[PDB]
This record gives C-alpha cells, sequence and structure tokens, in this order.
C-alpha cells in the first residue's frame, strides 16, 4: 500500500511546475506517513486538482494527536501556496480561530508570505505542527 | 493513524 511517482505524475498531468511538485510531494510521505495524494474535484467537476490527505502529529499538553488535515495543490504550486483545511471527523469540532477560519481554512504567517523556493511544504508542515501545538484547530466533542 | 484531538482545555 503506497503511491509509485507514476501515480503521481499522473495525477499532476496538467499542472505548470510537475517535476516540482511531485519531487515535493514525495518529500512530504516519505515523512509523514499518514499523508496520501488525492486527485479530486476542486469547486467544480472539471477542476481536478491533488491533494494531500490525512493527518501529522501534533503534540499538545503532554499527548501528540493525528490532526485531520486537507493540503490542496495548485496547478501552480509551489510558486503559489497551497490551500490548507482541517478536516474534522464526527468525533470533533473544528476551533475557529487564530489560525482557523469558520470554513476550516488555514492561515499562517508562512502561506501568507510564501515564496519558491524558500518557501516549501515540508516547512509549512513544520510551522503547522509549532502553531497547531500551542493552538489546535480542532477538539473532541466532549 | 487514526485522526484524534484534545478535549476541551
Amino acid at each position: 500500500s503506497a503511491v509509485s511517482e507514476s501515480q503521481l505524475k499522473k495525477m499532476v498531468s496538467k499542472y505548470k511546475y510537475r517535476d516540482l511538485t511531485v519531487r515535493e510531494t514525495v518529500n512530504v510521505i516519505t515523512l509523514y506517513k499518514d499523508l496520501k495524494p488525492v486527485l479530486d474535484s476542486y469547486g467544480t467537476g472539471s477542476r481536478e486538482l491533488m491533494n494531500l490527505t490525512g493527518t501529522i502529529p501534533v503534540p499538545y499538553r503532554g499527548n501528540t494527536y493525528n490532526i485531520p488535515i486537507c493540503l490542496w495543490l495548485l496547478d501552480t504550486y509551489p510558486y503559489n501556496p497551497p490551500i490548507c483545511f482541517v478536516k474534522p471527523t464526527s468525533s470533533m469540532t473544528i476551533k475557529t480561530g487564530k489560525h482557523v477560519d469558520a470554513n476550516g481554512k488555514i492561515y499562517l504567517p508562512y502561506l501568507h508570505e510564501w515564496k519558491h523556493p524558500q518557501s516549501d511544504l515540508l516547512g509549512l508542515i513544520q510551522v503547522m505542527i509549532v502553531v497547531f501545538g500551542d493552538e489546535p484547530p480542532v477538539f473532541s466533542r466532549p | 493513524p487514526e485522526p484524534t484531538a484534545p478535549p476541551e482545555e
């Protein structure tokens, strides 16, 4: 159970910067085993984009949580930042706040000033782990 | 492996 580069290259067939997107995607899914590349429609049935869906390990108050996220890579990735969302399961609820809006969209200085090649997905996830470690984007349903 | 979240606090 693993995704080969061939399957990835196919997903980003319509992207403007293919090799760059594939390279970073491989780097991300190798380090973060619970993130998986998925090709799905975004907003319109004709608008297919690849996203990384799954969880990332976030330490909070002495315990590690698998925070559910979805990172949509635009067809202009890595020159434009990904559009990121928290994806709560039925057992949790989104915590609207400083870094999460009403739709679950994530806001971070790293995304706001995103600039290739200094900015990348590995750096973005590292930031998320730190920021969400201070303020979780989701909490369980008590 | 499985999505988890901390309790309110």
